[PDB]
């Protein structure tokens, strides 16, 4: 059973310049790991943007060593 | 109904700086978004600048860029422009006009404008020295 | 910066006949266009957006068509009401405007 | 197990106007519109947590001034009252709560990043298995006045009637967004504050690092997320001295085509826009 | 106090010019309503000097660690601990590899923790 | 009826001829809610062949003299004695220097898929 | 005798939105906001009177032709059924309500005649002196569509705060229009209808006239004007089944310098606009 | 004392061409006859506007003879 819930599937309709698009699917079984659930965990945790992306910056992540 | 109208124009010699107004009416002025649009005397119709709703976005074209200044105040549902250091070249009738989609909090401003819905009858900016 | 053409750069038509405009898109603009008629010393007006649908009040004798590239305008029964020149427009990317064409009475 | 089976539009609005206060998410969930065949905190916070001060009355000292002025061996400690002329050094009881911050996204394409992000820039847990982070711990979508930016995975989204399955346009889909806890939750898109990296001393500057995400610590407060009458479930009346008129949730008056909430010349019935349940308000 | 008159106060009254003490409430001239370790006055919502729609207005007459950080620079503000609310920083005060940060009075009730018709000015 | 639908018509789903004429309502499945001396549907309040905020969608499974007028000219319409509402002419019909007219409702005064189902 | 003695804006806000119903007007009144030191149906219809019909059923028969076409001696009696696709000439068993008719005026001065006529062209009544008529009987204020109108003597018209005595700009007063009653109200502007002004022969055309005012007739039905938050005096819940949401009397979300319906810097209260008591909804 | 409903007072400003303007004021005991009043009464009974004014045409008014 699919989610009546969307994810961002795509970002660019692909390679060249000034692709930028905004695209969005279903998520279903399909692809479980974007789903959104409504509990999380209490190895790296995770990763955490670290910066706002624009047309100069790309989007970056870093490593979540621990949580609370 | 919904009415535009655009106010002062006048006669500014290069390098000058006016500015320009547009009284809207009959619409709720918040949630849509206003845009300027530039028609040369014997030109055809260019796009300026718009801004949408709260003001948070605000874009020109790449023509008027960093000279011209548009902002809103939506407590007396009017429209501004700001002419800044003015060319020969800048001289057409402009057009307050506006956009067809409804923007409320719960919800974010479309990415782009679309077609324009209403136009006000505009106003002409001559500049020259005379 | 997609450019815009209107195939006509003039027209003349007698009343009662159909007039058929076009313009052309440099890139893909997919049923997102608009048409405006603007009459001498008057504000342009909406007469039909996306590619086909007629603006609130507007006669049913304007009809859009297209998609993509190509697209076109067609008067039916056209009469002297109608002196303009016609503009399409694309609201893909940052808007832009086609030059126009003026519809001549014969 | 979502609202719109059980409410109407009108009876939605009932609720949420005048109140207070009141499992996948799968869909084959019954139909929100009763002739289809089938196969809480609700009010927005009035002041900000910053702000719960008297802007008249001073208070309690601050450090104001580390160097008398210019040059060589300048050191010294300078004590100010923290009071209204300076708001943000104030002592506080009470703190915004925890953070796991998001990607920021562009309604407008051309601010974003040439680039294929959506999987690689988005928030994810690990359980070895990478689990995204949707929508995750509640949080303010966007900073007051600003309408074109929004988090990446930190909202829920619903399609319109009719939308297809796969790569979707942004105009299909609905985007709901949660401005209304701003006031006490930290905005997703931004980093929750900022420490102190290291011990100053004469020959090493003071430093500060960015806090990515922020648990739970003593003393913070927030908001949970708002449930939307499209949105899954698993009176208090309204009580408020306010004099000036509250924001109400209604349907414009202006003639279009259709009317919102109702069916089309083809009978199909569809939902215009998400409507979750923050008008009213309360003091923090 | 304010001579019997609810009087605005703003950021700009006091002169502003800074984001993160920009304020926005009333001033009552008293001394369900708006604890902060200090006349009546109160602060609402705000953007900038100006106030938002969801403002209100009252009338009274109508009733784990955070690491905390001499060098001879100025780092008072610059090299302070603090919390981002709304894009407006307020330093931590007082408040609670290496792990800088590490997680677990009014309580704020949350989800969890000759005739003339001018009014008379003479008094 | 409808193939158990709730349909919108209006005007323009029936060509949209006239202004006077002009109408917005719901066709319902069925034969509170809204005596005019005839399935069921109903009409609500319009502008043109538009609907406004005020119009209502009810889901049913939720539940003296005035002077009246043979000459070779038309005059069933041209001639005929009328009142106005809204800017839409009615004929007055039945109804109650010269005086040609004189005077004496609830108002103050008088595989799983989601869609549904259309197999049946 | 103003119910801004009686009612906060909350208040009344709270009174319009959730029910369907619950001395020269002069100056003096006890002031609307408590600090200052001093010297019924609230719905619209959701129907018009004209279409009360079944869209779907036809009726009865009317007088469709009255000459076979053009030619000479082309007198003929036809008859057609009354139904949906003419809904003019059906049978109606109630008409609108009477009426006075006003002169008209537009915001926009440009289309206004460029002579005096306050005065001369407004309606009065005699009882040796002249008495202008005003607000007079219970109109609707416009045409759907035209906001710019207005009744020269058929509004109550209040002042803003500030405004002065004489002589003011249209922006210094505030113009109420009971857009609400046209649907059992005929236009305050616009004629009542046509009656026959003789009888047709083949000698004479049928000759018709406008009934420029109209006193009550058996049948008729009409509202009452409204009563604002300003204006003189002297519960019942909403039952409806409607469903989708109904217009409500909101604040606006924007930001602004002052809040409406509160004091400013130099502490002056003020009522930036006049609130009309009618925004749910019943059937006719 | 004064009403505080308001009246049309001025639609020119003076006399000349394009003079079009629109000024309100306080109903008062200074003019009684166009105070707003709750009753009205059962010679003409009064005047009543025969046609819509525009830049075009004046307005116009005619006698009511009879009233119900």
């Amino acid at each position: 059973i699919d989610q009546y819930l969307y994810y961002l599937s795509k970002t660019i309709n692909g390679s060249g310049q000034n692709q930028q698009t905004l695209k969005f699917s279903v998520a279903g079984p399909s692809n479980m790991a974007v789903q959104g659930r409504n509990y999380i965990p209490g190895e790296s945790y995770g990763q955490v943007a670290t910066n706002h992306q624009s047309a100069q910056a790309q989007a970056q992540t870093g490593w979540v060593q621990n949580q609370g | 109904e919904v009415q535009l109208l655009e106010s002062g124009g006048g006669l500014v010699q290069p390098g000058g700086s006016l500015r320009l107004s547009c009284a809207a009416s009959g619409f709720t002025f918040s949630n849509y978004a206003m845009s300027w649009v530039r028609q040369a005397p014997g030109k055809g119709l260019e796009w300026v600048s718009l801004i949408s709703g709260s003001g948070g976005s605000i874009d020109y074209a790449d023509s008027v860029k960093g000279r011209f200044t548009i902002s809103r105040d939506n407590s007396k549902n009017t429209l501004y422009l700001q002419m800044d250091s003015l060319r020969a070249e800048d001289t057409a009738v402009y057009y307050c006009s506006k956009d067809p989609i409804y923007y409320d909090l719960s919800g974010y401003y479309a990415g782009r404008i679309y077609y324009f819905d209403y136009w006000g009858q505009g106003t002409l900016v001559t500049v020259s020295s005379a | 910066e997609i450019v815009m053409t209107q195939s006509p750069a003039t027209l003349s038509v007698s009343p009662g006949d159909t007039a058929t405009l076009s313009c052309r898109a440099s890139h893909s603009v997919s049923r997102d266009l608009a048409w405006y008629q603007q009459k001498p010393g008057q504000a342009p007006r909406l007469l039909i957006y996306d590619a086909s649908t007629r603006a609130t009040g507007i006669p049913a004798r304007f009809s859009g068509s297209g998609s993509g590239t190509e697209f076109t305008l067609t008067i039916s029964s056209l009469q002297s009401e109608d002196f303009a020149v016609y503009y399409c427009q694309q609201y893909i990317n940052w808007v832009t405007f086609g030059p126009g064409t003026k519809v001549d009475i014969e």
